This record gives structure tokens, C-alpha cells and sequence, in this order.
RNA sequence: GAAAUUGUUGAAAGGGAAGGGCAUUUGAUCAGA
RNA sequence: GGAAUACUGCCAGCUGGGACUGAGGACUGCGACGUAAGUCAAGGAUGCUGGCAUAAUGGUUAUAUGCCGCCCGUCUUGAAACACGGACCAAGGAGUCUAACGUCUAUGCGAGUGUUUGGGUGUAAAACCCAUACGCGUAAUGAAAGUGAACGUAGGUUGGGG
RNA sequence: AAAUAUGUAAGAAGUCCUUGUUACUUAAUUGAACGUGGACAUUUGAAUGAAGAGCUUUUAGUGGGCCAUUUUUGGUAAGCAGAACUGGCGAUGCGGGAUGAACCGAACGUAGAGUUAAGGUGCCGGAAUACACGCUCAUCAGACACCACAAAAGGUGUUAGUUCAUCUAGACAGCCGGACGGUGGCCAUGGAAGUCGGAAUCCGCUAAGGAGUGUGUAACAACUCACCGGCCGAAUGAACUAGCCCUGAAAAUGGAUGGCGCUCAAGCGUGUUACCUAUACUCUACCGUCAGGGUUGAUAUGAUGCCCUGACGAGUAGGCAGG
RNA sequence: GAGAACAGAAAUCUCCAGUAGAACAAAAGGGUAAAAGCCCCCUUGAUUUUGAUUUUCAGUGUGAAUACAAACCAUGAAAGU
RNA sequence: GCAGUCAAGCGUUCAUAGCGACAUUGCUUUUUGAUUCUUCGAUGUCGGCUCUUCCUAUCAUACCGAAGCAGAAUUCGGUAA
RNA sequence: GGUUGCGGCCAUAUCUACCAGAAAGCACCGUUUCCCGUCCGAUCAACUGUAGUUAAGCUGGUAAGAGCCUGACCGAGUAGUGUAGUGGGUGACCAUACGCGAAACUCAGGUGCUGCAAUCU
């Protein structure tokens, strides 16, 4: 017998391959597994880990987010890497010329980048251009902007978006939500 | 029925330290508490206002707020399987400055001075405390100290 | 039929299975219960400090 | 406890700045090894003086060998022991060739006759009785008569085999 | 040390030997029915299995741990021969959280070289003489997995104190015989 | 044309149940090389 | 006074007998001996020899022998229970589908999304194509009237992968 | 006023130096908070450890408990009823306690070898009818904790002790002799003379003899004993103490140190070795799980592939995964 | 305790001693002596606004309480409360 | 319910022939309680009749010890179911 | 060093009984028109510092003083207590092992220290 100080046979708790059966995603995973194993560049390892992420862990990165990241001092000529979908954003009226590497581009996002004079490239094209992630800028979309997230941690005095089907007057607003009916929260 | 009041079971906790009853001496009110100061909580039974709950007697916390006659103290309370942040509004008669870090601050100053004198004289610092070490070898003389032989004593009652 | 009334048996074991976790101290703690007069003046002090530091970055 | 050895144990009641060179107390302890000897020394020092192992130190432990291990001696042994209902002092006389052998015999005899375990016995004193007629116990006095001879009737020889073919004899 | 004892005796003094700086502790009790505080102390001394042993540098902080776990361990002062045989036969290093046998000096150099330990004998020296890097060397050493004693425990019952005819507690110099029979 | 249940034949065992586990003896039978 | 011996301990001292194991499968390494060739007990067994070539080993099965072995299911703190169901066998026999939903995951598109109410079409309940709407989302808040999201490089400080 | 338990601190989110903001505060650039700038990494300021840490979501079952040591309440008590801490059983097999949920030991993948735990070694039954010192004879002996009961009080049974005494100037026991005088001491009593009783405890002669140790009388008397002698000649007496044994000790079918049986034990107390064996420890092999890695440079068709390394494996309710 | 007509053993007056052996609404515990007790003077902070916090606790509610803020007041010479 | 230990007293005198206070130690499960462990998909719930066996804390019978046993009768106790 | 005003710690400072106190200070002390308060100028208020005194307050000393404070190889490693055993004991309880460790008692010492400011033979 052994007095175990930790749980035995505990899985790492992190994905080691995508849950997806996309053959092209599996090929990209293979390429970046090779790169992460035989380059020692942290960019390749983080891209390989990002390729495993689920959909809610790969929020879309808008072109406006890419432009704001490129407005960083010294990042104007860096290749923007988004392991996920790049979406369009009509709220920004001036997009700069740049190279964006992403898993997927929305038609509008690709059109905006091309019209601004840049290129939309795949992750294997990015690997060929910069095998060690030279001059790269990894961008991640807002994870906690999800609709599901605001209901997380619901409870007294949390302010955490009760799970409700219809909203308005008569829908969970009287007893426990205001001092005039019993108490507020 | 059962009885769990605010001051239940505080009969000896909140007593006045026999032959130390009456008015609180003025050093308690002349003490100065800044935000971040570490204070020990000990309720004064003669001051019924701003009194801590019995759970916080003997608890040590950090001041987060300073008011006219009271300070706010942050206490980490064990509730279930985790600690919850509690904020107590305690009058200064129920707290005192904690000496749990006076030794640490003096050690900090002494370590700074020792480090400066080390980097001025040579290369040696040894700025970490060490536990009590095993004693080294020593020679014990018998000059004027010849060993006296003892024996266990026989039983007797002497009552 | 009478039953058991109370016991703390196994409660410490349950609490220590997931452990008693210290409450994750942060720098810049919350100013929830801080004296509102101090908070009101602190807001103006920080605003003036920010404006001074912005104007002095030449 | 086991086959005994005798140790002198000298301890110090560790010096301070006010009292350097403390009084260096000594004991003769019968024990099977030095760990037990030191433990017994500290036990009796805690029974006698205001000191404990944490506030004292062992200055010296030395095995004391029998001066004449091949000379037959009469020993008088003063012991104190705890019975089931009280504490009593006893004086016994043991004939042996060494203090350690006499003490082993004493522990065996106390266990046999009074059910006194090792933990319940304090050896107050073991001293050789130099002069006969100061031996006061008949079970030792009977072994000091001039030209003492005695037979060993009914000898029982141990058989190396399960079966014997001779109907053996107990002559001697 | 021998000559200091002889000279003190010749001068009529007593040479009090320096208190031992090193102990070897072997867990002699199973993993069942251990109170939480002694169980935690055993885990922090890496005795998570019966007949597992570790070296402990003696201070007040570790002496109180030994006091807490006394009824479940046999500990004492290991000799050079005991330490050498332990490291030679059952010496394993913790390398990348793995138990790797110390079959070559290159392993010891690659894992303890930054502390000036180049060989298995350098490791043994750092253990026996409690050096500046004793903590790192001892923690690099995987807890020794000893067998049961080959001639038995020498007592009918293990779980009373060594002073009381048992096996646990401080058996100061006899730990060498116990560990050798266990190795 | 199953099983429960039954007859005959053949084999085997059987001092107040039978059945089972590990191991091998003996009898019968059999694969692989 | 000089030893010896006991006891305890040490030797990187020598050596005999017994048992179990032989995993791995070109080389790579660390060593030892040897001046060097090379050899080796040095990152896991090889060498020589004999009998058999089949029920001999072995498997299966029946029996015998040694030791062990309470009747399953269930409720229960506790079942072999003098607690309940079960004489036996075959077949049937118990978390299903739907409406609306939470989390998570996969897929398509993405500030948009949903062709399939319906229309067109068809090799005719399939497949293919489609307008206007509608639903949800892109704005919230207030009981409501109502109002409605950039001082700033959409802020400062701290940590932050890259 | 302890012990145990318990709060806090042991640094870079620190320390030190200079001075910017404020509508707060001060008599006052006084202080408070937040700052800009500058200096200090070998031990960045105790020990030990760290199959890493932190974080989030969503869901099953459960919400009758019970037992053991210790603390403890009610109750005479309970295999009762209720609390505290811990460890367990439930949910757990394995070796031991004959047998048993909880005790001891130890927790479990499939095997081999070795060593042990608790417990044992007369035979059942693997292992010394081993060694050593003693104790016990039971016409109800005794024989390993939990646990399957026994007490007060007793015993010239036997063993070992404590204390106080007597003794060659003659002890104890034993046999024989004396055991007197004042005196029927003073008092109710009907009678009371040493011996129904109250008080008084003397003196003499003494080697010695109580104003009497008992039998006895109505009272006497008569015997007897304390006390002293004669004989003998070396040890003896008393009160206690506690070991084993015995008495105390009585229930119902016939039966239980587990059985047989065991008596310088195969019982009891103690000590020393040797030996036996768990699914426990050590080493190795194989299976699987987890973790860390190597390997798309091809003939390499199995990169969820091949390979290397280390550790781990109990399980009801229940969850998930691969089949 | 010592003193004064009725007036003693209890009436009113005086002094001394008096660490609280009294009193503070109530049960008990704690607290309190130039007071928290007794007497006197003035008053309505037993007011308004909405937050924070402690106990019970799920860190929900309710009750009770704590410390502030923004007003208006009371009291005192004032600090303050 | 039954049995002990002490022994102030009863027993004309005399503790213990027979008793025995004030106390105290036990045994038994033929009383009644206490508890709720077994049984509520069911152990037939009083008493009597009949019949067998077991226990001894023995009423009688056998043999005895003791007495406030002269005999007779009786009482206490032992081996004994 | 004395004294005063304000104090800090709050008896080593308190309590009882005597003794002493130069200078200054403090104090008692003298008066009732005014402000003010009482049954009472006793308290409180005001006025004088003049008429007097160290009697008291106050300060210090004394006492095998009471109390209080400190220390102790004093009691005592005792009581108690954490951990351990298939330890003892019918039990009640007790012993032992590894640790922690009192209180009473006894003895010895001591009897305010000190800050700011002013003033004094
Ligand atoms: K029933
Ligand atoms: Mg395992
Ligand atoms: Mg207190
Ligand atoms: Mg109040
Ligand atoms: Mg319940
Ligand atoms: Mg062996
Ligand atoms: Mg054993
Ligand atoms: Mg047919
Ligand atoms: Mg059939
Ligand atoms: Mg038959
Ligand atoms: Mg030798
Ligand atoms: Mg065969
Ligand atoms: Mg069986
Ligand atoms: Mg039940
Ligand atoms: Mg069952
Ligand atoms: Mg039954
Ligand atoms: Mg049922
Ligand atoms: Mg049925
Ligand atoms: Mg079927
Ligand atoms: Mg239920
Ligand atoms: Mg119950
Ligand atoms: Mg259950
Ligand atoms: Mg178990
Ligand atoms: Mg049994
Ligand atoms: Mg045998
Ligand atoms: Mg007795
Ligand atoms: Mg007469
Ligand atoms: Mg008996
Ligand atoms: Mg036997
Ligand atoms: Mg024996
Ligand atoms: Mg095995
Ligand atoms: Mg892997
Ligand atoms: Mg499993
Ligand atoms: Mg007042
Ligand atoms: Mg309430
Ligand atoms: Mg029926
Ligand atoms: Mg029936
Ligand atoms: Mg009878
Ligand atoms: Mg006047
Ligand atoms: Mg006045
Ligand atoms: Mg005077
Ligand atoms: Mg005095
Ligand atoms: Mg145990």
C-alpha cells in the first residue's frame, strides 16, 4: 500500500488533439506538432495548443480588433495570427494593410483585408513563411463575452443574469429584486 | 430551548482582567492605525459599542478603513472548506497593534544593514534565519566538578 | 421514531478532500467599506494625478 | 529487559551564562544497551533533580565491566518495586559472578515471585557482601558451608531420537 | 574524534561528542489508521510507504517532526557504510519527476552539477556531511525502498518504542544494523 | 425441432446434501510441431 | 606490567553450496584489463550435450487427494440468516418518444443567422432552387411616461502567454 | 493557570531616498491615499514537501448510519440513549483474533523468488516437546488485549519481603513445681469472697504471682491461666506486605483455553535466540492506466502509428471511457 | 460603627469607615464610581436619505446590532456625545 | 429473588447454637422494569390438561457435622437432584 | 534634588501607625460689593495675597508592618496533559516510553519609574 498524496491515474485535463474530425484541421495539427517538437519556438507550441480548442474557446477576432492590435507601438508590420475565425466589422472605417493568418475568414473580413491591400493566409502558409513564428502577433477573441457566461455564478448579490425565457415586467422582478416586495436579492 | 445570542458563551471572554477594571487608559486612544496596519482583536468588555463578535477574539487582521472612532479590519474566516473575507467595524478599544511583524521589520532593517556592510567589506551575507542546530562538541572538565553518584530513593509515605 | 440530531463527523474530511483554500489575495483590494469621504477625495486625487502625468509626458 | 550491561552515565543539566560547569551528576544503570541506559538515567534524574533531557545533556556513557568476572560473590540488592496495590522496598541476596548477572537474576526472580515487570522495579543498590555471616538469607547461606557437596538425583538425558530401545535410566 | 576522547580522558575531562547532524528515518508502519498530523508529517518526509526511508538533517524543526511520527518510524544516526550501501544499491534520483537509478556518474553530474556534485561519492559525501546543498541532494535522492529486515526485527512486536523492547523511535546507532538488514 | 422434465445404453463417483476455487495423481480425449 | 580474547563496528577482503529469474534483440553508452592490437563478468544468456518426435510435455474433461468455499437478489448500520422473492425451463419483460429548455461538444455561416408556412421544380413524401416576412441576435434601462451607451490612441494601475 | 487545539507574520504586491495629485485632513506641503523617479537577485530574507498551480462550468448519488481509543452528558446499567476529535465499517477483500462488519496487521492488476507484519512453533497445523531463571497441585487448576465476567472477605497451602521483638545471663514449644500474704480491697446486691457489675489497678514477701485469664459455687470451696521456676539446648515469636493456588463460587439439552490433551507444562511472570507465513515490503516478468518524452528524412501501407522512460492499480451508490 | 426630645430594634438629623459587598425595568451573565448608579437642567439622535458591515448563514431572508457618508437637530463652555 | 463479609446488639450470663443493626461485596434471570437488536409479504397471542427432560438456591428419603442436641420433637449446616 | 501645571505606565504607586520637611511652590487660610450657587459663601462663585500657619493637605522616611511587584536547580519536573503498546489490574484505576509542563507553598529581593513645561536657598 502507498499513502497517495494525489489522485492516481489523473488525466492531464488538457486536450492533446482536437475533438473535431476535420481532416484539414488534423493535418494542421500534425504540421504544428512537428514544428512544436522540432523548433523550440514557444509560438509553435501555443499555436498547437490553440488548434485543439473548442468553439467557445476560439471566439471570433474582428478586423477592428486586428486593427487595434496593429495600432500597438511597433506592431504595425507584424503578421496577425488568429487560431479561429476572423469576422468583419463595419464599425471601423479605416483598415490598415497587413498579413493575417487564420483558420477561417468570413467573406466580409477577407474582402475588407484584401481591399485594404493585405493578404489572408492559412496557418500552414504562416508556418512556411515564419516557421518559428517570427514577427507574429497572436490575437484571441473575448471569451467572457458569451451569452452563457453572464449566467455563470448566479446567486444572491452576484448580479449574474438569471436564466430566464421571457423578459419584462412580471418576469422575476418583484420579490427578491426590490425592497418594496420583501427584500432585494 | 437552545440559545445562541450575539454574546453567548462570552462570560469569561469579555471580563475585565481582574484588578484592571474601569476606565480605558489614554494610550489606547492615542494609538494611530493606518490602512494596512496589522491589528490583534481583543474585545474590551467595558466598551459595549463597536465590539467584535466572540469569533474574532484573538484573531489578527489588516486595517482597510479608518473612521472617527473605529477601524475596519479584514479577517479571513474559515467557513466550510474555504476562507471568506469579513470586514469588521471595530472601535479602537477592541484592537491593538500586532507585534507579529515588529520582529520581521527589525529583521528587514538588520538584513539591509548587513547586506550593505557585506558588499562593503567582502562577500558573505547569510541573511536567512536557521533553526536551532545540534550542539557542537565540547569538553567538560571535572576540576571542582567531580561527578556525584546518585541512586534511586527507597519508597516511603511521609504522610 | 427518533433519529440522530447532529454530528460534525466526517465534515473535516469532506472539507479537506478539496482542501481549505486561502482566499486568493489580490493587490489593489476592493474599497467597498472605505470611508466615502476618503473615496470621494481619492477619486479627485487620482484624476488630478492622471491628468498631471498625461500633461507631463512630453 | 534483556541480558544486562552496567553503564556509568554522567549528565550535565546544560550550562547557561549564569551557571557554567554544572554539577555533573552520575548514575550506575543496568540496561541492555546505551539508548535504554540513557533513557533510564534521564528517568531517574527527573525523579531526583529539576532537569529533563531537553534542559540537560549526556556528558558521558561508559560500560563498567566486572572487576573480577570469574570470582564467585554474594550480592545484596536493595530494590523498590510497584505491586498491584502499593510500592514496597525489598532486600534480596543473589550469588553470582558479576553485577550484571546478579541483576538479571534479580529481574527474573522479581518477575517470577512478585509479577514485577522491568518498568515496575527500581534498583536502589547492588553491593558485594565482603564478609560471610553478613549474608542474612538462608537460601544463600546454605551455599557457604565448608566443603559443600550435593548430588543431582534423577538425571534426565535428552533424547536425540523419537524412539529409544533401552528404557533409559536416571542414575547420576 | 577518537583522539579527542582519549585526550579528554587523559586530562580528566569528558569529551562530549557533537550532536548528530544527520538521521535516517524508515517508516515501519503501514498506511492504514494514521492520524492526520502524523500522516501529513510522514508525507512531508516522503515516507508514504512501509519500509521507505529518507535522510533528514537534524534541526529543531525536523526533530519536532520526528517526535510527531515516532510511533510509525524507526530512525537513527546512519554510518558512512550504511549511507554508501544505501546510495550504491538503492540510489535513485528524481529526474523530471521520474525515478531514475544512479547507475552512472553522468546522471548525478547532469542533475546536481550546479551544486558541485559530480559523482555518486560526491552525493554520499554531501549526505553524510550535511553540506550547503544537503537539501537539494537529499530531495534529488528518491526515497529509499527497503525490503523487510533479513534477520527479522529482533523483537516480538514492532509497535512499541525501541526503549520498551520494540522497533519504533530513536535507536540511534542500531539504525545501521536495521537498515543494513533491510537493504 | 431448444430447454425444463424422462427412458435406455455407455462412462464415472457416492459413510448424514450436492455444487465450487488453487494444485497435482489417475482414466478418457485432443490440438499444435 | 605486557598481552590475548570477548563484544560492537568497518573492509571498494577472499571464497563454497542452494533457489528463482534470462526481460531486451544489428551498433551507439559508461567502464575495466591490455602499451597497442584487441579482450571482458562493462546499457538484460549464452555455450556444450542427451533422450523423445508422441499423447511424452501440454490443453480439456471426469474422478481422487490437501486446504479453502454458507444462497443468490433486495431493503438495511448490520443477511447465510429463524427477513422478504425465487420448484424448474422456454419466450416476452421495464429511463422511451415528444414540446420547451441549461451546460458541454461537433458542424455551417457569421453581425448576422434559420431553404423545407409557402412557391418553383422533380427521376415525385426524396433531391434541387426561391421572394417577402417572421423568430432570435446586433441595446439597455425604468412600474411607466420616457430616455438611451468614446474626455481619453474605447482610459489608468498591476499581473499576463506570445 | 497548563497540555492539546487555535489567529497572524517570516518580503520585490518588500524596504529605503526624493517629491507630484486631491474638492479629504492639518494652524501650516501638515498628514492620508494613490502616484513619477532612483537603489538593493548567489541565502529574494526559517524547515520539510510539492504525479505543479490557479480557474470555470455542469451533473450523479447521498441527505436512516454504525463501531473502536480518547474527552464527555442522561441513566443503576445496557450490545441503552446523546455529543467532541480521529481512525474505521458501510463501500473491504487478504494474514491473525477458532468462529465475528468495526479489533490487530496490512489494504488488493496477473505471476515468480526472497523477507516479514499481527499472530504463532506438543498434535490437529506450517514452525524449537528450544534455551534460561523462578512460581503453581486446584475432589470446579490455568492458559493471551477487544472478548465473551467475577467481588468484598478469608487460608501455618506455598513463595518472596517489611517492621518490631525474645535468645547460651538459656529464647519458642513441650513436660513437671509454685501461682502467695494485707485481702471477703471499696460499693448496690437477697447473696457477689479475683472471675454479674460501677469505680479503684495499691502494698508486702518476693525467683514469681492480675485486687485476677477462664472453668466452677447461691456464696464459698475446688481446678486453670497470666508471672516465676525445674528439664532440654539454638534459634524463635508477632503484626503486616503481595505473588501463585484454594474457600468465597448456585441454573436449567451434553460441551467447550477452538479440540485433543498438557502438571520441573503444552500453565503463570520474565529474558534470549531460532523458525513458520499475508493479496504487506524488495527485485524481476507480463497486462492495463496515467504522466513525461523521441520519431514524417524516404522503401515507413497502421503519426489517434511505432518506440523510450517513470510511477501507479481496493471499491457499494454513482460518473465517465473503450469495447 | 459612633452620636440627637418625643423617636424605641425601623422614621429625621450628623460624622466616620466603606472596590461597590448597591443600583442600573425584567431572566442570567458581563460592564460601570468625579459613572453606565442617585438628583437636577435642557431636550427629542426613538428624526431624514439610501448604501456598507457583524451574528444566525446558503455567507439567502428576518430580527438584532456595528461603523461611516449626506442633512436637520439636541445638549454642553467645549472637546465631544 | 438469593447469598456473603464486618460485628453494635438479641439470645437471662455469651457476638457468631440460632440470629443480627449501622454499612458494605456479590450472584441469578423463575419478578417487574429499562432498551428497541431480531420478527409487521404473519414465530398462533392466557390458563389448564398430557408428557419428557434438565437445574439446585433440598420439602421428603440416604449418610453425616453442629445446637440454647437429656429423650422425643425440632433448628442450622455438608455430601447429595 | 524639592515643588507646581499637564501627564504616560496605573499599588514597587495602595492601606495602617508614627516621625520629619530649609527654600520656593502647593496648601490650609482672610472677606462677601460684584458674576454665581446653596437650608447654610460648608461645597461652588467672586475678592484680597492682605490678617496667620506648616496644624492638616502634600512630600519623604520609618515598620522582622498588611498588601502589591520581581526572581528562584523553593516546592516540582510534582499535579495535569499530547502521543504509544495484543502494558499491569476483575474492576476502580495504575505503571512505563517519547514530549510539554503548572498552581499553591517556601525563600530572597524591592516599595514608584518616568515625559513636557515652569519655578526654587
Ligand atoms: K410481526
Ligand atoms: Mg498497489
Ligand atoms: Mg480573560
Ligand atoms: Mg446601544
Ligand atoms: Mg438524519
Ligand atoms: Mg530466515
Ligand atoms: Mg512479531
Ligand atoms: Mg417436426
Ligand atoms: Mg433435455
Ligand atoms: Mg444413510
Ligand atoms: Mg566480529
Ligand atoms: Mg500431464
Ligand atoms: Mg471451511
Ligand atoms: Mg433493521
Ligand atoms: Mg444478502
Ligand atoms: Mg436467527
Ligand atoms: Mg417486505
Ligand atoms: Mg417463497
Ligand atoms: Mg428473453
Ligand atoms: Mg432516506
Ligand atoms: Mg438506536
Ligand atoms: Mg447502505
Ligand atoms: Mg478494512
Ligand atoms: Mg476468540
Ligand atoms: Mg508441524
Ligand atoms: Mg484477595
Ligand atoms: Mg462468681
Ligand atoms: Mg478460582
Ligand atoms: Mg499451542
Ligand atoms: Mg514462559
Ligand atoms: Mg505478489
Ligand atoms: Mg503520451
Ligand atoms: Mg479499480
Ligand atoms: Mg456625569
Ligand atoms: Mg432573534
Ligand atoms: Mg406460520
Ligand atoms: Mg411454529
Ligand atoms: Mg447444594
Ligand atoms: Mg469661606
Ligand atoms: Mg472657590
Ligand atoms: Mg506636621
Ligand atoms: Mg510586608
Ligand atoms: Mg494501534
Amino acid at each position: 500500500g502507498i499513502d497517495h498524496t494525489s489522485k492516481q491515474h489523473k488525466r492531464s485535463g488538457h486536450r492533446t488533439a482536437p475533438k473535431s474530425d476535420n481532416v484539414y484541421l488534423k493535418l494542421l495539427v500534425k504540421l504544428y506538432t512537428f514544428l512544436a517538437r522540432r523548433t523550440d519556438a514557444p509560438f509553435n507550441k501555443v499555436v498547437l495548443k490553440a488548434l485543439f480548442l473548442s468553439k467557445i474557446n476560439r471566439p471570433p477576432v474582428s478586423v477592428s480588433r486586428i486593427a487595434r492590435a496593429l495600432k500597438q507601438e511597433g506592431a504595425a508590420n507584424k503578421t496577425v495570427v488568429v487560431v479561429g475565425t476572423v469576422t468583419d466589422d463595419a464599425r471601423i472605417f479605416e483598415f490598415p494593410k497587413t498579413t493575417v493568418a487564420a483558420l477561417r475568414f468570413t467573406a466580409g473580413a477577407r474582402a475588407k483585408i484584401v481591399k485594404a491591400g493585405g493578404e489572408c493566409i492559412t496557418l500552414d502558409q504562416l508556418a512556411v513563411r515564419a516557421p518559428k513564428g517570427q514577427n507574429t502577433l497572436i490575437l484571441r477573441g473575448p471569451r467572457n463575452s458569451r451569452e452563457a457566461v453572464r449566467h455563470f455564478g448566479m446567486g444572491p448579490h452576484k448580479g449574474k443574469a438569471p436564466r430566464i425565457l421571457s423578459t419584462g415586467r412580471k418576469f422575476e422582478r418583484a420579490r427578491g429584486r426590490r425592497r418594496s416586495k420583501g427584500f432585494k436579492v | 430551548g437552545k440559545s445562541h445570542g450575539y454574546r453567548s458563551r462570552t462570560r469569561y471572554m469579555f471580563q475585565r482582567d481582574f484588578r484592571k477594571h474601569g476606565a480605558v487608559h489614554l494610550s489606547t486612544y492615542l494609538k494611530v492605525y493606518k490602512v494596512g496596519d496589522i491589528v490583534d482583536i481583543k474585545a474590551n468588555g467595558s466598551i459595549q459599542k463597536g465590539m467584535p463578535h466572540k469569533f474574532y477574539q484573538g484573531k489578527t487582521g489588516v486595517v482597510y478603513n479608518v473612521t472617527k472612532s473605529s477601524v475596519g479590519v479584514i479577517i479571513n474566516k474559515m467557513v466550510g472548506n474555504r476562507y471568506l473575507e469579513k470586514r469588521l467595524n471595530l472601535r479602537v478599544e477592541h484592537i491593538k497593534h500586532s507585534k507579529c511583524r515588529q520582529e520581521f521589520l527589525e529583521r528587514v532593517k538588520a538584513n539591509a544593514a548587513k547586506r550593505a556592510e557585506a558588499k562593503a567589506q567582502g562577500v558573505a551575507v547569510q541573511l536567512k534565519r536557521q533553526p536551532a542546530q545540534p550542539r557542537e562538541s565540547r569538553i567538560v572538565s571535572t576540576e571542582g566538578n567531580v561527578p556525584q553518584t546518585l541512586a534511586p530513593v527507597p519508597y516511603e509515605t511521609f504522610i | 421514531a427518533k433519529s440522530k440530531n447532529h454530528t460534525a463527523h466526517n465534515q473535516t474530511r469532506k472539507a479537506h478532500r478539496n482542501g481549505i483554500k486561502k482566499p486568493k489575495t489580490y493587490k489593489y483590494p476592493s474599497l467597498k467599506g472605505v470611508d466615502p469621504k476618503f473615496r470621494r477625495n481619492h477619486k479627485h486625487a487620482l484624476h488630478g494625478t492622471a491628468k498631471a502625468l498625461a500633461a507631463a509626458k512630453k | 529487559m534483556a541480558h544486562f550491561k552496567e553503564y556509568q552515565v554522567i549528565g550535565r543539566r546544560l550550562p547557561t551564562e549564569s551557571v557554567p560547569e554544572p554539577k555533573l551528576f552520575r548514575m550506575r544503570i543496568f540496561a541492555s544497551n546505551e539508548v535504554i541506559a540513557k533513557s533510564r538515567y534521564w528517568y531517574f534524574l527527573q525523579k531526583l533533580h529539576k532537569v529533563k533531557k531537553a534542559s540537560g545533556e549526556i556528558v558521558s556513557i561508559n560500560q563498567i565491566n566486572e572487576a573480577h568476572p570469574t570470582k564467585v560473590k554474594n550480592f545484596g540488592v536493595w530494590v523498590r518495586y510497584d505491586s498491584r496495590s502499593g510500592t514496597h522496598n525489598m532486600y534480596k541476596e543473589i550469588r553470582d559472578v558479576s553485577r550484571v548477572a546478579a541483576v538479571e537474576t534479580l529481574y527474573q526472580d522479581m518477575a517470577a515471585r512478585h509479577r514485577a515487570r522491568f518498568r515496575s522495579i527500581h534498583i536502589l543498590k547492588v553491593a558485594e557482601i565482603e564478609k560471610t555471616a553478613d549474608v542474612k538469607r538462608q537460601y544463600v547461606k546454605q551455599f557457604l558451608t565448608k566443603d559443600l557437596k550435593f548430588p543431582l538425583p534423577h538425571r534426565v538425558q535428552k533424547s536425540t531420537k523419537t524412539f529409544s530401545y533401552k528404557r533409559p535410566s536416571t542414575f547420576y | 574524534i577518537i583522539q579527542a576522547k582519549r585526550d579528554a580522558k587523559a586530562a580528566g575531562s569528558y569529551y562530549v561528542e557533537a550532536q548528530h547532524k544527520l538521521v535516517f528515518v524508515v517508516r515501519i508502519k503501514g498506511i492504514n489508521k494514521i492520524p492526520p498530523k502524523p500522516r501529513k508529517v510522514l508525507q512531508l518526509l516522503r515516507l508514504t510507504r512501509i519500509n521507505s526511508g529518507t535522510f533528514v538533517k537534524v534541526t529543531k524543526a525536523t526533530l519536532e517532526l520526528l517526535k510527531l511520527i515516532e510511533p510509525y518510524v524507526a530512525y537513527g544516526y546512519p554510518s558512512y557504510s550504511t549511507i554508501r550501501q544505501l546510495v550504491y544499491k538503492r540510489g535513485f534520483g528524481k529526474i523530471n519527476k521520474q525515478r531514475v537509478p544512479l547507475s552512472d556518474n553522468a546522471i548525478i553530474e547532469a542533475n546536481l552539477g550546479k551544486y558541485g556534485i559530480l559523482s555518486i561519492d560526491d552525493l554520499i559525501h554531501e549526505i553524510i556531511t550535511v553540506g550547503p546543498h544537503f537539501k537539494q541532494a537529499n530531495n534529488f535522492l528518491w526515497p529509499f525502498k527497503l525490503s523487510n529486515p533479513s534477520g527479522g526485527w529482533g523483537v516480538p512486536r514492532k509497535f512499541k518504542h525501541f526503549i520498551q523492547g520494540g522497533s519504533f523511535g530513536n535507536r540511534e546507532e542500531f539504525i545501521n544494523k536495521l537498515v543494513k538488514s533491510m537493504n
